[PDB]
RNA sequence: GGAAGCUGGAAGACGGAAUCGUUAUUAAGCGCCAGGUAGUCCUGGACACUGAAUCC
RNA sequence: UUUUUUUUUUUUUUU
RNA sequence: CGUAGCUGUAGAUGAAUGCUAAUUAUAGAGUAU
RNA sequence: UUUUUUUUUU
């Protein structure tokens, strides 16, 4: 379920997964499928919804309707089920990697906190130092940059178990 | 034009000139 | 390994036993055109050619078997098989 | 997406007619002239009468008839592998239009003399 | 209501809308209504400016019948189908006989039956029954009360072809029959003038008798003396033979007499001319690759004639094409039947109307959070198009 | 020798083991022709677009 | 452009 | 220009493209099943 | 991945 397959004959997209305001929600553009992200025990699991084509003649709501809006309608109804019942809502005690969150790595030549991220093909480096702020203040600021920049471009990053 | 890349190019090229060639296999 | 050639040879002989009929209407798929391709000497091309004289939709489900319907279908196959 | 004619909706295989409204590809041109052979022969006025059997409507749909039509039609769109870049095939309707107009073949829509044109 | 109220949404009851539109919603509105989580929420339709100009014409047309009013159909070219969701329900509420058909192509790209005939028009017995069954769901209580004329009794063939046009197909067969039979009188000079004229006179006498004995049209003998137009229940009983003859009989009946105002609306009219999914042996070499043109069928041909709108003394027709089922391209309007003075070319939604559309979705709990700061930012992204606005906001949280 | 129609029951879903190395418009895909003085390659030369990740 | 259009993009050039 | 976006088919357990009674093109000559 | 036209339908 945590495999990021890349078809050989397909159009490459800069942002395969689109992040939404709702925490437990994510849109996939590669397969035009709607998925929900939640932590379960320890790992990220999703519920892919079919969007392909194939009945009552009253109204085109529910049942066998092969419409692109069916997936969206099936996701909103499922979201309230988890919150109302309170089955699985709990924080991600599963860690990302050694260097805190994904995409952050320590410097080898000296004490620094690098946070690389792409934006319209460009990228940033340097970030904030570590010797001038210690191992606590500098670490806190390193994570704050990634979360703040991802809310503007609507970029979703898959969390790996290792 | 021995492989599937170069050989299929000829069929696709003729499709843009006002002809219809079956595509299907190869 | 070598016994597979002889074992699969029985499948070819089974086709002769299923012969002697105008056309094997029975099939696996719902579409009449797709089922008609199961016969020997017919493929995606000849399958559509036979249906041209039937004056029916491409994906038309096979209708009920009739004595008079078999004669028309069998006659069209011979014309198409000529090439 | 996969339309026929490309972005500019090219059409290098059809010929228009001055009279009426009807167009057909070069594939059907060969069959039309062969079928209407009685009118052409009588217009001018054995070795000369060699294609008489080919005038049959049912013979063209047989295995023998299918090969005769393909032999005359050489598929001008197909050429050598080195014909790349600026050396690309052009519309062959220029030659077909001349023969179709000189032979004085009637149009299926309306019986008329040479009225075909490139288009 | 009026010029002051433009671009507003009118609430509609869920139960009342279904009864008024038994067939279904007009256009792709069914995809947008299912997104609302609330089941008891009403349905709203925007009142575009294009509807105000069309609604006023209908008001004057009704008052005249009680050469100033229009006597021809219109055409929407370019949100053309959005107005249908508001013009049809309103007209039906004013005691108007409206023919609803949002999906006319369903009878041309589905499982059916075709039987070739001498008239050259293919019929569909399976689809012929569904046309009348769906039309009588809401238009009842009026067809039965309407009388039936006596001047148009039974002059239609089995395939709906007229008697005059159907008998013309046999002209070639009868032409050769008389030529061979003329030898009896040809072989018995006298003035060289009267002898030839007398021989020719025999052809006229034989032709008149031959055109009235060989042909035996079916004059709906099942119903000798009708009393109304809705009392034709024998059509629903028999489907193998009497399926298309009754379909055309009602169509012709609704032109001659004038008792009530009528209206016909055919949506997605741009997919009736292109080829159908059927296969036959009527191709002109390579024109169709062995396919039956959609306009060559029975049902599609009935709704593929705009030049006949003049015969509609009761009402008029209307059509619109906005979907992407086929590229419009040039879309010649002169060689189709409509004129350049009867085409309503709508444009993209104005900024004023765009704001209302976004606010409408908020009341329905569709979006999560739509800040006012980015309200105008999204206008340039989708360009204000309705199709690009609903899809863009649906995929993302919106705003 | 190249390509195409028709026909189609040639041998393959084995292995998460192991050997060839990439210093980011790198890697991975897809598309075009210039020369080889008639045709005549899956290699070599040469241009352009989508273009992710890691502790190197 | 409210009688205007009816639409994907390349490897030399408006000196 | 190709994978486009978009949009119909079967949300393929069955898409492997070689074998050949037979023709298309270059060349003086590439033929026989 | 495929559009009508030179006229004989109340």
């Amino acid at each position: 379920r945590q495999e990021f397959f890349w078809p050989e004959k397909a159009r490459r997209t800069r942002v395969p997964l689109y992040q939404n305001s709702r925490p437990n929600l994510v849109y996939d553009q590669r397969f035009r499928r709607f998925m929900c992200m939640w932590y379960a025990n320890g790992v990220q699991v999703f519920r892919p919804f079919s969007c392909r084509g194939r009945l009552p003649d009253g109204l085109g709501i529910g049942r066998g309707s092969g419409t692109w809006e069916r997936a969206r309608a099936k996701a909103v109804v499922l979201l309230k089920q988890l919150q109302r019942q309170g089955h699985l809502d709990r924080l991600a005690k599963p860690d990302v990697t050694r260097s805190g969150v994904r995409g952050v790595y320590f410097d080898t030549e000296e004490k620094l906190w690098v946070a690389t991220w792409n934006e319209h093909g460009l990228r940033r480096f340097k970030a904030f130092p570590t010797m001038e702020m210690g191992f606590d203040a500098a670490y806190q600021a390193a994570v704050a940059v990634r979360r703040q920049k991802l809310r503007e471009n609507y970029i979703f990053s898959m969390q790996r178990n290792r | 034009c021995m492989n599937k890349k170069n050989r299929l190019a000829l069929r696709k090229r003729r499709r843009r000139m006002g002809e219809r060639v079956s595509l299907r296999y190869r | 390994r070598q016994a597979k050639k002889q074992t699969k040879l029985a499948a070819k002989n089974a086709r002769k036993m299923k012969e002697s009929k105008g056309l094997l209407l029975e099939g696996k798929k719902t579409a009449l055109c797709m089922n008609l391709m199961q016969n020997t000497g017919i493929a995606w091309y000849r399958s559509l050619q036979v249906c041209k004289h039937l004056e029916m939709h491409r994906r038309a489900p096979v209708p009920r078997v009739t004595a008079g319907f078999r004669e028309k279908v069998t006659q069209a196959v011979a014309v198409v098989k000529l090439g | 997406a996969r339309r026929v004619g490309g972005i500019g909706r090219r059409c290098f295989l059809t010929l228009h007619c001055s009279a009426c409204s009807f167009f057909f590809q070069t594939s059907d041109a060969i069959k039309l002239i062969l079928t209407q052979q009685h009118h052409i022969l009588r217009k001018k006025g054995a070795s000369k009468f060699s294609l008489l059997p080919l005038a049959d409507a049912s013979l063209l749909l047989k295995r023998r008839g299918a090969l005769v039509l393909r032999s005359l039609h050489g598929d001008p769109l197909v050429g050598s592998r080195r014909q790349r870049g600026e050396f690309a095939p052009q519309a062959p309707t220029a030659e077909m239009a001349k023969m179709l107009n000189k032979s004085c073949v009637p149009c299926p829509r309306c019986k008329r003399e040479g009225r075909w044109e490139e288009g | 209501v009026g010029v002051e109220d433009v671009g507003r949404f009118r609430l509609f009851d869920r139960h009342r809308l279904v009864e008024l539109l038994p067939e279904g919603l007009a256009g792709e509105l069914s995809r947008d209504v299912e997104m609302i989580p609330s089941a008891t929420s009403p349905i709203g339709v925007m009142l575009r400016k294009a509807t105000l100009e069309l609604q006023m014409q209908l008001e004057l047309f009704a008052r005249v019948h009680a050469l100033a009013a229009v006597q021809r159909g219109f055409l929407l070219d370019g949100g053309k189908s959005c107005v249908l969701n508001y013009l049809i329900p309103w007209a039906r509420e004013n005691n108007w006989l409206v023919v609803y058909e949002p999906l006319p192509s369903r009878y041309a790209r589905e499982i059916g039956d075709i039987k070739r005939s001498s008239a050259g028009v293919y019929i569909q017995s399976s689809f012929s029954q569904e046309f009348l069954e769906r039309l009588g769901r809401f238009n009842r209580r009026l067809l039965e009360e309407l009388p039936v004329a006596r001047r148009c009794y039974g002059q239609a063939a089995l395939d709906g072809v007229h008697r005059l046009y159907a008998e013309r197909s046999y002209h070639s067969l009868l032409e050769k029959a008389l030529e061979k039979d003329l030898d009896e009188i040809r072989e018995q000079l006298d003035s060289q003038l009267r002898e030839e004229i007398l021989l020719a006179r025999e052809r006229l006498a034989l032709w008149h008798t031959y055109r009235r004995e060989v042909s035996i049209p079916s004059m709906k003998s099942r119903l000798p003396n009708p009393a109304s137009v809705w009392e034709i229940a024998e059509f629903g009983l028999q489907n193998e033979a009497f399926a298309t003859q009754a379909l055309y009989e009602v169509w012709e009946q609704l032109k001659k007499q004038t008792q009530l105002n009528v209206l016909i609306a055919v949506d997605e009219w741009n997919e009736c001319f292109p080829v159908s999914e059927y296969v036959s042996m009527r191709y002109e070499g390579t024109r169709f690759n062995g396919h039956i043109p959609a306009f060559h069928l029975s049902t599609p041909r009935l709704l593929s004639r705009f030049d006949d709108a003049q015969q509609f003394q009761r009402g008029l027709k209307i059509c619109a094409t906005s979907w992407r089922r086929s590229n419009r391209r040039d879309y010649r309007p002169d060689l189709l039947g409509v004129r350049q003075e009867e085409i309503r070319t709508v444009r993209n939604f104005s900024p004023l109307e765009f704001a209302n559309f976004v606010a409408y979705y908020h009341k329905k709990k569709i979006l999560h959070e739509f800040p006012r700061e980015k309200l105008d930012y999204f206008y340039m992204l989708s360009g204000g198009n309705g199709f690009q606005a609903r899809r863009l906001l649906a995929s993302l949280y919106g705003g």
